[PDB]
Parts: structure tokens; sequence; C-alpha cells
């Protein structure tokens, strides 16, 4: 059954988890394990799916009502579709191939039976956010996938930063997650419906009002997950965690989130024109940004952050392009878990011979040290930057391609856009990739490096091919689009200028970053030094000072109410009874000084009593 | 026939009394006896739950007899979906509150030696008259046992508690009672009126009967006297469930009193007043109940959210815990009010998922506070180290109370959420910003507490922080699990809430919203 896919890894991690430290010998061989089973029982499912051509090739669980109040009606139901099974596919492949790697990266650490607890549980999470077929299940996976995030970031726990850049990544995904339950509020309030059927049956009948709330919202949830701005800060500082955490996060299950989103609500964006433009927008804006940082990154995790945010603005962009862009997006988004994944373990590999070197100016001439590691980072590397070998380069092309199409000014300025994303991502990939590889050893004390063990080599080695392969493998005839018609919208072609053309100016632009990236580094050297480029250097070593407007904005802010509201609760609300138990204390006071002790004064109280005879007397009047 | 949800609530009276009774050289066996009572309880409340039919009438195990006919008030009981929820809540916890406050009478003196068997008879019979009000299907009586509850519970405040029991007792007291006597000008008030009507042979004090005749348009009254009488009854069951403005007596009890006397008063009794906020003032004035609408709402809100700020702004992790409860009270009141079967039924869920969740992350705390005798929260650091198991439940139970989906209280919040918008979408909007402020209380405390570097004395010395025992598993383990199942399969509890919530919605002329698509 379907729902096994997701039964098998939660399982698994509640085993490692209820377990404890009884399983830390063999805990991490059942994480992979399971992990492992996903990804056949994925695999099984999509040949079923294959069998059933045409139509019913897609799954449809429905397995129980869960919350029947009123009309709400929501049953846990499942939709493993042709869209899901892309998703479901790539989630378990990157996920199985990261829990290999993670064996020996963290062979040495404790709780290597905890971590792979929570890789499962993250991977089950990601499996039931792109399974379930209605909003409330897809939510409850969203936040399940946060949660992994979470725990995982903050794995090494005695860190500080790691703390920090846990908490401050799930904060930023639960105002995601703040957006995505306003979407379903609309959506419910609107139509009654919370599951993908009825929600897609109703949409033709919404205003462009509605739809336009419900696809903006959605848009801001995608921007939590996938780092789009204003909520993009977030992807930077979650590398203080292991490299196999940023590897599963950034390219296969965690920052794809959004793009799954954008996809499946696709029939919400489409018929959201206004939607639309917000995530072109929103794609935009993140894929030049993120660029920008990643011109200055100098950690490698730091770096793949940058690169990774730029890819999955791409990959928005393509989306909110609309049905003419839901298929390059999906492409860009397979091949990019494919060969950013690729990427994440060579980094790995590299900081483990590099005693945990985390800055790419600190060492060098790794290519003549890590053969294989280095092999593998550069096949991901030709991958990213677009090689016509390279699977990247066809889903890249795709989008540029729909961009162009899209037509108009607005057309013309997203294609420039993702031009110099293109660009700037091969400046930065290019310094990155020279400074490891290439370049002067720059070793740091002991710095005697060796290949990682086989363990580690074979994930890393299928990154690569798959980085090498796919793309060219899914964009070849058009498999994935028609593959991804029966339910993901096709427009057409629009065919504005020749895809030659496109694709020639955009091996122009990666040879011109690469020429200017060798300049840079390859002529010149790689100085141990701040390089101290200065303006936009210095303000994109600080990641466009985009932590600062949050720090300003919010936490500055947000501390100003708290202590308002503190003031308040002690001042006003406590105050006011404060103020009466006063009076009430202050009035005893003076009524006990009424009892003055002196029988007379009581005497002349009560002869004061002809009150009552005065009283009663103009009581007739 | 046989007097089940009588027994229901003699049961724990009967224990406290046999209890208190014991010999003082008997404290173990007080103990265990405790205990044994209260899961004598519990199996009573299961016994009730499984033979209650939710598909059956609203109200079922009725007993009734007559008990003050002067006062129009007789001994009727009977219990329907919300009061079910509510009793295993109860029931459910007060065990757990048990065995989590096994040890915490030791350190007391005086009493001829009974400091443990007054405060196990102290909650049983909190437990007691908490289960007698919930099943009460007469004003009076409900009445009776809603305010009399409150001086076991000021009595377990005062002892056996911090330097500030007393002061926080006496406000304790003062806030709950000062609303309970306001409510009791309002029962009053309300027993006139029914004499003043032809309705009722008599003036009454049965509920069903009063809500029959209001219901039929029978009970006509003037709108005035009605909304007096609304407002009587909101504000004693709002200084109770703490609403926004009147929570103030809430943070410091729940910092002063033992842990399993905070958890107490704040799952099980407080949620008492939002029960009295769904079965009377929306049961007995709904014109008034629906002209207070937005007004109610906007305070929940608003409590939802100063809530959810303060216990960011405090240093302390009871008073973060206890203004986390009232943010949580917040949603519970504004999904009761919404007046959406989506709304009422949602917040009964989160009367019952919010019980259990504070439950769970304050006796966490709990012990977490009784291992180094500091509430603050900078005085921790790195606890995760030295304690896995300690930081992994508290993790658990702050992403419960979180609402997280992997958890139970989601399904309610966001069954709320979703009922608010139907008919508030602004303040709807207003409470999910709730989402992001208790990531943010959550998160940052379990940061500052259980990350980071190992703090001093944390674990070495005479304060050293050792990890969860074996009772401490039994009390936690059972609230996760129950955390668990409720977020995985809310399908029966929803089942049961859903007609009686939908009997209440019938009963004040209300009902869901339809779509905007045709
Ligand atoms: C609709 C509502 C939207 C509102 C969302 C924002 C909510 C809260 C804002 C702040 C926050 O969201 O959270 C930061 C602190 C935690 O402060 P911290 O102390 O935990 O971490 C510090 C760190 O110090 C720790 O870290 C180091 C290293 O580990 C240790 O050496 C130290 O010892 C110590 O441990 C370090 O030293 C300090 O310089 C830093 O301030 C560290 O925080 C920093 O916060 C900054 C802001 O964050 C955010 O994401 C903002 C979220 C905004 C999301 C919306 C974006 C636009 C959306 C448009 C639709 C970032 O630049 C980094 O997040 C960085 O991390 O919360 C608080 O104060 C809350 C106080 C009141 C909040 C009330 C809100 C109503």
């Amino acid at each position: 059954p379907v729902w096994l896919l997701i039964a098998l890894p939660a399982a698994g991690a509640t085993i490692l988890l209820l377990a404890g430290r009884r399983s830390d010998r063999w805990g991490h061989l059942l994480g992979c394990a399971m992990s492992l089973a996903a990804f056949a029982v994925g695999t099984v499912l999509f040949a079923g799916m294959l069998g059933r051509s045409g139509e019913e090739r897609a799954v449809h669980e429905a397995l129980f009502s869960w919350v029947p109040v009123g009309g709400l009606q929501v049953d846990f139901g499942l939709q493993l579709d042709q869209l899901s099974v892309c998703f479901v596919l790539l989630i378990t492949g990157v996920g199985s191939l990261i829990h290999i790697y993670s064996i020996g990266y963290m062979a040495e650490d404790p709780d290597r039976r905890r971590f792979f607890a929570y890789l499962n549980l993250f991977l089950a999470a990601m499996l039931l956010l792109v399974l379930a077929d209605n909003y409330l299940g897809l939510y409850a996976g969203w936040e399940g996938v946060g949660l992994a995030s979470y725990l995982l970031i903050g794995f090494w726990s005695h860190k500080p930063s790691a703390a920090t850049a846990a908490k401050k990544a799930f904060v930023v995904n639960r105002v995601g997650d703040m957006g995505l339950a306003i979407a379903l509020m609309i959506m419910f309030a609107t139509i009654g419906s919370i599951s993908f059927a009825g929600v897609f049956a109703a949409a033709p009948g919404l205003s462009e009002a509605t739809l336009s709330a419900i696809g903006l919202l959605l848009l801001l949830g995608a921007c939590g997950k996938s780092a789009q701005v204003p909520l993009q800060s977030w992807l930077g500082d979650a590398m203080e965690g292991p490299t196999p955490v940023s590897a599963l996060i950034h390219a296969a299950t965690m920052v794809t989130a959004g793009v799954y989103l954008i996809v499946r609500s696709g029939p919400i964006f489409d018929l959201a024109p206004t939607a639309q433009t917000g995530v072109v927008i929103v794609g935009a804006v993140t894929l030049l940004f993120g660029a920008i940082i990643g011109c200055a990154k100098d950690d490698i995790k730091k770096a793949l952050a940058a690169s990774t945010m730029s890819q999955i603005g791409y990959m928005v962009l393509a989306a909110g392009l609309g049905p003419a862009g839901y298929a390059f997006a999906i492409m860009h988004l397979l091949t990019h878990g494919f060969f950013k994944a690729g990427l994440f373990l060579g980094a790995g590999s590299v900081m483990h011979a590099m005693n945990d070197e985390v800055n790419m100016r600190r060492y060098g001439g790794l290519r003549k040290v890590l053969p294989v590691t280095f092999a593998t980072f550069g096949l991901g590397y030709l991958a990213i930057i677009g090689v016509p070998p390279l699977a990247g380069f066809f889903s890249k092309d795709g989008i540029i391609e729909a961009a162009l199409g899209a037509g108009g000014a607005r057309g013309v300025i997203l294609g420039g856009a993702a031009i110099l994303g293109a660009g700037i991502t091969a400046f930065y990939m290019t310094r990155v990739m020279l400074m490891t590889f290439f370049g002067e050893k720059r070793w740091a004390a002991n710095s005697h490096p060796h290949e990682a063990p086989a363990v580690m080599t074979w994930p890393m080695i299928l990154l690569a091919v798959g980085s090498v392969v796919s793309g060219g493998a899914l964009a070849i005839g058009g498999t994935l689009s028609h593959w991804l018609e029966p339910v993901v919208g096709t427009h057409e072609a629009h065919h504005a200028v020749p895809v030659w053309v496109v694709t020639a100016i955009v091996l122009a632009v990666v040879a011109v970053g690469i020429a200017v990236a060798y300049r840079m580094y390859a002529r010149q050297a790689v100085p141990e030094e701040v390089p101290e480029g200065s303006a936009l250097t210095v303000a994109a070593r600080r990641d466009l000072y985009g932590d600062a407007f949050n720090e300003a904005v919010f936490m500055r802010g947000g501390q100003t109410l708290t202590a308002a509201m503190v003031t308040v609760d002690d001042k006003a609300v406590d105050g006011t009874a404060g103020g009466l138990a006063a009076l009430v204390s202050r009035t005893s006071d003076a009524l006990r000084q009424v009892q003055t002790g002196f029988a007379r004064s009581y005497a002349l109280s009560m002869l004061g009593g002809s009150a009552l005879v005065v009283a009663a007397i103009l009581a007739v009047q | 026939t046989f007097p089940w949800l009588t027994v229901l609530w003699a049961v724990p009276v009967v224990g406290a009394a046999v209890v208190i009774l014991l010999p003082a050289a008997q404290q173990v066996l007080a103990k265990w006896l405790a205990l044994a009572v209260s899961v004598l309880t519990l199996a009573v409340t299961a016994v009730v739950a499984i033979g209650f039919d939710p598909a059956a009438a609203q109200y079922q195990f009725v007993e009734s007899h007559r008990w003050i006919p002067s006062f129009g008030t007789g001994y009727i009981l009977g219990v329907d979906g919300i009061a079910l929820a509510l009793v295993v809540l109860t029931a459910v916890l007060v065990p757990l509150l048990i065995i989590a406050g096994w040890n915490d009478a030791s350190r007391q003196t005086g009493l001829a030696g009974r400091s443990v068997q007054a405060y196990l008879a102290l909650t049983l019979a909190v437990e007691g008259m908490v289960l007698m009000s919930l099943v009460a299907l007469d004003i009076l009586l409900f009445y009776v046992f809603f305010e009399a509850m409150l001086i076991p519970m000021y009595f377990l405040i005062g002892g056996f508690g911090g330097e500030n029991r007393s002061r926080a007792a006496v406000k304790f007291l003062l806030y709950n009672l000062f609303g309970g006597l306001i409510m009791l000008a309002a029962v009053i008030g309300l027993y006139v009126v029914t004499a003043g009507s032809d309705a009722f042979a008599a003036g009454t004090f049965d509920f069903r009967e009063i809500v029959a005749a209001v219901s039929s348009g029978e009970f006509a009254v003037n709108p005035a006297i009605m909304n007096f009488l609304f407002l009587g009854f909101m504000f004693a069951f709002a200084v109770k469930a703490p609403l926004w403005p009147f929570h103030r007596w809430l943070p410091d009890a729940a910092v002063e009193a033992t842990p399993a006397s905070a958890v107490l008063m704040m799952a099980v009794m407080d949620k008492v007043g939002t029960f009295g906020m769904l079965r009377y003032c929306l049961q007995l004035f709904p014109d008034a109940s629906t002209y207070f609408r937005p007004v109610v709402i906007t305070l929940a809100a608003i409590g939802i959210v100063y809530g959810a700020v303060l216990a960011i702004g405090q240093t302390d992790v009871m008073r973060l815990i206890a203004y986390t409860s009232i943010s949580h009270f917040g949603f519970i009141i504004l999904g009761i009010f919404v007046m959406t079967s989506q709304g009422q039924s949602g917040s009964t869920l989160y009367m019952i998922n919010h019980g259990i969740s504070t439950a769970a992350l304050f006796l966490i705390a709990g012990f977490l506070v009784s291992r180094r005798g500091s509430r603050l929260i900078d005085s921790y650091g790195g606890v995760q180290k030295v304690a896995p198991v300690l930081a992994g439940t508290f993790l658990v139970a702050g992403l419960a109370t979180l609402s997280l989906p992997g958890l139970a209280p989601f399904i309610s919040e966001f069954l709320v959420l979703i009922g608010t918008f139907t008919r508030y979408p602004v303040v709807a909007v207003f409470a999910a910003t709730a989402l992001v402020l208790s990531a943010v209380y959550i998160l940052w405390t379990y940061q500052r507490m259980m990350t980071g570097p190992v703090r001093d004395g944390i674990g070495d010395g005479d304060r050293p922080v050792r990890d969860l025992v074996p009772r401490e598993l039994v009390v936690v383990a059972p609230l996760l699990a129950l955390l668990l199942v409720l977020g995985i399969y809310p399908k029966p509890a929803l089942d049961v809430i859903n007609p009686a919530v939908e009997h209440t919605l019938t009963t004040i002329g209300q009902t869901d919203p339809e779509p905007t698509v045709p």
C-alpha cells in the first residue's frame, strides 16, 4: 500500500527514538535499511503506475476519515500521482544515499543512532508532505519537516550556534506555517473543502481576489520552506549543523517543499495571475539576492547555502510561470536534488578531511589530494554550472525558455534576471571549486587528508552520476513533460525566440563568469585574509544585511513589544487590582478610625441615627 | 440505572475522607491508597465513556433526585459529549498528577504528620468536586461545586508551595471567589426571572428544562436582564478560565504551588470555566452571547497573543508555562464563543489537548526545577547533555504546546482557527500569529535551558540535574502517548464531541456558515 512509504521511515525513526542508547551499536543500520525500503517501495509503486498507463496511473488510497467535524470531513487520504511519484523517488533516493554517507560521517559521533532517527523522521515527514491528497495532511508533513529540520540542525547541541540556527530556521518556517494556515482557512471558508480534489474542483468559481489571497499565502509558505525573501535569512545559519543535514534539507526534501507546494497548487496559481506575478517576483528576488550572497560566501557551507537559495529562486520563478514552467521547474528540482546533494556530500568529505574546516579560503589544492571526492564535487559542479552534458543545463535552459516566452517587458525582465543569476552562480561556484580542488594547498595544521571511506564514496559517486545522468534523461524528448502533462497543465510552446540563441547566451554568460572567476583566483591567488572587495562585497558577507533586517525590524521591535506588554501586565492589569485593594484597605483604615473607643462617640453615631427618622418621614415624599 | 455518575464524583471525595483519616504513620499507604482511589475513579470514567453512545441522546447516565426544592434545585447529574470529554481528561490526569506529586509533601512539617495525607486528600477532593461540576445538570448544584472546589485548591496552593504561597493563594482564591460571587448574583437573578415567567412551575434551576424553555421561546425575557445575567456568568467563568484581563492571578499561583497542584489547577480546574461558558453561557443566554460575541471574541484573541508575548518575556519557567496556558485558554474561549461547529468542537478537543499538553510540559519543567532549585531560565544551560531523556520529553511537550500536527493540540487549534475564519477572519489571523509566538517562547526556552555549554553546578556538585527517574517516566509516558494518539487519530474523541457540539449549536440557534461557493 502507498501508506507504507510513510509508515516505513517513521516507524524506523520511532524505534530509533524508543530504543534509546541500547540501539547505539546497530541503529544506523536500521535507519539506512528503512530509508532503502522506502526507496524500494516507491520504485515498486512507480513501476505499478507505469503498468497502469494512461489514466488510472495515479494511486489514491483515502485510508480513513481524519477530522470529520461538521462540513470539513477531511480524510487522511493519499495521492501518489505522476507529479507526486517524482518527488517520492527523489526524496527516497537522495535520503538513502545521505543516510549511507552519514554512516561514515557520523560514525565517530555518539547519538549516531539518534541522528539517524531524526533523518528517518525527516524522510517520513517529507513523504507525508508529498503524499497527502488534501492540505491538512500536507500541513502535517509541512510541520513535520519543519520539526525534523529543527532537530537535525540542532544536532550537536553543545554548540550555541547550532541551537540558534535551529531556532531561527524553525521560527521562519513557522512564519511560513502561519501563512499556509491562513491559506487553508481561506480555502475552507470559501469552498468548505480541504481536499485537493474538492479545492481544485471549486477553484474555477473563485474570484480573482480569493484566489490571489490563497496563492499569495501558499507562496509565503514556500518562501518559508524554500527560503525565499523575506524569509530567506535562515538558509545560511543552518549550516552550523552536520553536513548531511544540510545535504538532505537543501537538495532533496526541505528546500524543495516550497517548489512542490507551488506545483501542486498550480491550479490556484494559474487561476491567480496576481499570485503568479507574486511568485515570479519572489523567485527573481530570491535568485538575484542569493546569487549575490554566494558571490562573497567564503565558507563552503555558506556558499552552498547561497547556491541552494539561488536554485530554489529559479525553481520558484519557473513554477510561477504557471503551466509553462511547472515541468521545467520540477525537472530542475530533481536535477538539483541530484547535483546539489552530491555537492553537499563532497563538501562534507572536504570538511572531514580538513579537520572540520569551514572556510574555503583556508584550504585548496584538494583536487590533488582528494581525487574521488574532487571528481564527485566536480561532476555536481558541471551540473550546477550547466554544461551541455550536465543535467542542470537542460533544466535551466527550459526555465529560461519559459521565462523568455513569458513575453512583454515582464518576460524580458525575468529572463534577464535568470541570465544574471546563471552568471553569478557560475562566478561563485567557480570561486568555490577553484578554492578547494584547485589553487595552492593552503592546508592548516596537520590537514593530512584521505579519500572518505567507501560508505561515503558510493553515495557521492551516485549523486555525481545523477548529476551527469538525469536532466538529459528527463529533458530529451520531453518525457518529463509528457509524464506531468496529465496532472500538470501544459499551455503551449511559445517559441518566442529559438531555443538555440537562448542556450548560446546561457553558455556565453557561464563562460564569462568562469573567466572572471579565473582572473580573480586562477591568475591571482586565494588570499588567506579577507579579500576585502568593499561595498557590495561587505554587504555580501553579511548576507546582504538580511539577518539584520530581521534583527532590527523584528527582533528589536519584538523585544520592544514584549517589554511594553510586560509593563502593561505588571502595571495596568495587576495595577488595577492592586489599586482596588489599596482603596479597600485605605477605606478600612478610615472606617476603623471611626471606632474612637469613646462610648459617647458611639452614642453620637446612634443619635445621628435620626437619619432613620428623617428618612422614614421623608419616605412620604 | 446504576448511579455511575454519582459514584464517579463520590469516590474521590470518599477517598479523600479515608486518606485524611489515616494514621500519620501510614504515609506510604496513604500515597498508595490515594493512587488506588484515583485509578478506581478512572475505571468508573472508563465504564461511563464506554456505555456512553455519542450517536444517542444529548444527556446520558441521567440521575435525578430532590435535593433542595425550596431553592428549585435538585441533585441532577447527566454527562454529555463535552462533559464526558472533560471528565475523561480529569480522570486520566488525576492519577498521573498523584504519581507526579508523590514526594511533593515530604519536606513539609506539622499537621501532626498528615502533610502527605492532607496533600493527597486535597487532590482527591479537587478531582471529585471538579467531576461533580462537570456532570452536574443543575445550575445551582454546578455553581455549588464550581465555587467550592476553589477551597481545596486554595489550601493546596497555600500549603505545599514556595515562599509566596500565602500571597499567591490569597490572590487566586479572591479573584476566583469574587467571580463566583458575581455568578451567585447572576444565579439568584436567573432564579428570580424563572420564578417571574410562566414557562416554569416555580423558580427553577434544572438546566435541561431552562434550556428547553429558552430554546422553545416560551421563556421570553427582557434582553437587558438576560444581558446582565450573561455578564454575571461570564465574569466568573472568565476569572476561572482566564480571559485576558482577568488572568492575573494564575501566573503567581502556578509558580508558587507545587507542580502537581499547579497542573491540577490549570489543566483540569481552569477548564471548568470554559466548560461553563460552553454549557451554560451559550445555552442559557443565546441572544446575549450572540450580542456580546464580538467583544468576548476580541478579548479571547487578545488573550491568545498577550499570553504568548508574556510567556516570551518571562524569565521564569513556571511563569512562562502559566502564560502559555493563558494563551491556550484564549484559544479555547475563542473556539467556544465563535459558535461554529468546527470552532466549538475544536475548542472542546483543545481543552483536552491543552490539559494533557500543559500537564506534560509543566510537570517536566517541574522535575527540572526540582533538580536545581531555581525557577529562573538563565539558571540552566546545556541540560540536554546531562539529562537526555528529560530534554527529549521537554521538547516533545513543547512541541505539543507549540501546536505541531504530529501531536494532539494542533488538531484542535487548527479546528478552532478554521472556525474563527468563517465568522471573523481578522481575528482568525490575529490568533494564527500565535503559531509563530508559540514557536518563539517554546524553542527559545528549550535553547536557553537544554542546549549550549553545560552551566555551572548542572552536572556536578550537590545540585546536579539527574535524568528522569522511573516514576517520572510513568508520569510522562502516558501523556506523550495520548498526545501522539489524539494527534494521529482524534476520530474517537471528535466523534464523541461533535454530537454535543451540534446539539448545542442547534440549541442556541446557530449554524456553521455556508461556504462562499454555491
Ligand atoms: C507576524 C509576526 C512576525 C514576527 C516574527 C519574529 C518573531 C521574533 C523576532 C526575533 C526572532 O525571531 O528570534 C530572535 C530572538 C532570539 O535571540 P537568540 O538569543 O536566541 O539568538 C541571538 C544570538 O544570541 C544567541 O545565539 C548566539 C550564538 O548561538 C549565542 O552565542 C548567544 O549566547 C545566544 O544564545 C545572537 O548573539 C544575536 O546577535 C541575535 O539576536 C541572535 O538572534 C538573531 O535573531 C534575528 C531575528 O530572528 C528572526 O528569525 C526574525 C524572524 C522574522 C520572520 C519574518 C520575516 C519577514 C516576513 C514577511 C511576511 C536574526 O538575525 C537571527 O535569528 C539571529 O539568530 O528572539 C527574540 O528575542 C524574541 C523577542 C520578542 C519577539 C516578539 C515577536 C512578536
